[PDB]
RNA sequence: CCGCAGCCUGGCGUUGUCCCUCGGGCGUUUAUGCGUAGAGUAGGUGGGAGGGGUCGAACCUGUCCUUUCGGGGGCAGGGGACCCGAAAGUGAAACACCACCCAUGGACGCUCGAGGGACUAACCUCUCGAAAGAGAGGAACAACGUCAGGUGGGCGGUUCGGC
RNA sequence: ACCUCGGACUAGGGGCAAAAGACCAAUCUAGCCCGGUGAUAGCUAGUUCCCCCCGAAAUGCGUCCUAGCGCAGCCUCCCUAA
RNA sequence: GAGGUAGAGUACCAUCCCCUGGUUUGGGGGUGGGAAGUUAGGGGACACGUGCCUCUAAGGCUAAAUAUGUCCCGAGACCGAU
RNA sequence: CCCGAACGGAAACAUCUUAGUAGGGGGAGGAAAAGAAAUCAAUUGAGAUCCCCUGAGUAGGGGCGACCGAAAGGGGGACAGC
């Protein structure tokens, strides 16, 4: 597909619709020394088989593809929802 | 006070234990267990109540460095249970000093225990030993209480320091 | 699917002393600096118009080194006492004193590397020696402990869909 | 490479095997005995007094699920409700 | 009022391992470092700082209050010779 | 007091749990152990330890799965401290 890169939408602080900055989706950091990954060593000290079960098999073929929108006159930030796609096209 | 000041030599850090170096050589020469006349650091033999008074005595005594002396197991077990690398001897070598050494006087009794040297492939220790069947303890007010059985064989139920400690009270 | 032995490598400890070339430093020892306009070496920021002055200066005369030989910096005697301005320029001035930074070199006690070498006193191997102790070769390595990584059906538990 | 006798040694995930997965006490694809341990069975057989009333299903969906279970439908018993 | 004493490879720290709820927080050990010590230290749920509160280890030793039937008295909705 | 299991459970099973029990080794006594806080808790309080009832399947742990599982306080017993 192909998306521009300026969309007039509706800002929740701004209360109305206006400009706003399109772009993908791209998850941070795995931020290490969180709860869930504290666990995870402390789970894995000791002696014993490969303690939590990973995944091997994969049959989707490609990830769900996800806008993210930010409010130019209010510097906020949108989550919208997924959807599958092959490649999202930024270009305007 | 010269237990007050016999560390005050050796506290943390002094060129004497180059002159103790030699002293590690010479006794890893001597028997792994023997009796020595008069216990080295008085400040924590007398911290035991170690009294030079006939009756008692000083033993020094070495083990080997490393992890548990454990065996692999062959039977089918689960993974959890049957690593090998890793393990050690759950009671301290201070504890285990006294117990061979417990064993070579049975006629006596053990109660306190310290390490004086300790290089990468031993440890040496001095432990206290007293008896009880001689005729001047035998007498004494200030320690009647081993008239009785119960004091005896203490360190092999952990009822010494070590045991206390190796309990972590 | 994996796990554990064993093996290989490396780190740490048992680990000592002389070093040796170089590259790093640690706490020190010191000394070396021109885009233009200008009395002229303003390298860049500070307190600072006072700093030096028998609590020794201006002047010129040489021995000497260096540099964009521009020019400044260090030598005592000849000279027994004088110069910079708060005054003229510079997007940034005082060779007025004392500080900080960049930057060049050597050295001092300590540390790490590219490493290399040497020794023996650790330790190891062997022999003699009743013991005690002695001698011979390697060597701060090796080996052990511990940790990590690579390998690891040598051994251990397991699954091996459903219609 | 004969045969045999008396003594002795090698222990089970081991021992021995001029090696057949053979033998190791009649027990050998892992010896015996005793203990974990009254282990595990979505399997198989049995389950015992009388009378009387009421009185089914063999279907749907889900499930490493079709020799079982969960939610339904199908039963009985009780109370309230008008 | 003045002065003095008051327990080291111990605390504590890093790492590996063990276990317990102890979890970025507990205790023990191995390994490596490693203190202060009265004008000391520790503790008061992650770490650090600040105040406030309470204790003083690294040595002892200890009456009773509970664990049990090899045994001895007593009692029993324990069985009557498979 | 050290060493240290599988069986099963999770409808599979490997982390986990079954479990520091079965069992090994050492050493006692008639009881043993432990026993005088580096204890708690929290408005500035209590005052050794032990066991009994509660606190409480609470806190908290874990493919957050089966499951595991405190403490403080209160209420009882004897309450001795050198």
């Amino acid at each position: 597909m192909k998306v521009p890169k300026v969309i007039k939408t509706y800002c929740p602080k701004c209360k109305t619709h206006t400009e706003h900055s399109v772009s993908l989706y791209k998850g941070g950091k795995r931020r290490s020394l969180a709860e869930g990954q504290r666990r995870y060593e402390r789970k894995n000290v000791g002696y014993g088989s490969k303690r939590k079960p990973e995944q091997k098999r994969f049959a989707k073929t490609t990830k769900k593809q996800t806008l993210v929108l930010k409010c130019q006159k209010c510097s906020y930030t949108i989550v919208k929802e997924g959807m599958r796609l092959k490649k999202l096209e930024l270009v305007e | 006070s010269m237990y007050h000041y016999i560390e005050q030599t050796w506290q943390n850090k002094d060129w004497r234990r180059s002159i103790l170096r030699k002293r590690l050589i010479e006794w890893r020469r001597q028997p792994a267990i023997t009796r020595i006349d008069r216990p080295t650091r008085l400040n924590r033999a007398r911290a035991l109540g170690y009294k030079a008074k006939q009756g008692f005595v000083m033993v020094r005594v070495r083990v080997r460095r490393g992890g548990l002396n454990k065996p692999r197991p062959n039977s089918g077990r689960r993974p959890k249970r049957m690593g090998v690398y890793g393990y050690g001897p759950s009671k301290g070598y201070r504890w285990i000093a006294e117990e061979r050494a417990a064993r070579k006087f049975p006629n006596l009794e053990v109660l306190g225990s310290y390490y004086v040297a300790e290089d990468g492939m031993y440890k040496y220790y001095e432990v206290i030993m007293v008896d009880y069947s001689h005729p001047v303890i035998r007498s004494d007010p200030e320690l009647k209480w081993l008239q009785d059985s119960v004091n005896r064989k203490r360190v092999f139920r952990g009822l010494t320091s070590a045991g206390q400690k190796s309990r972590g009270l």
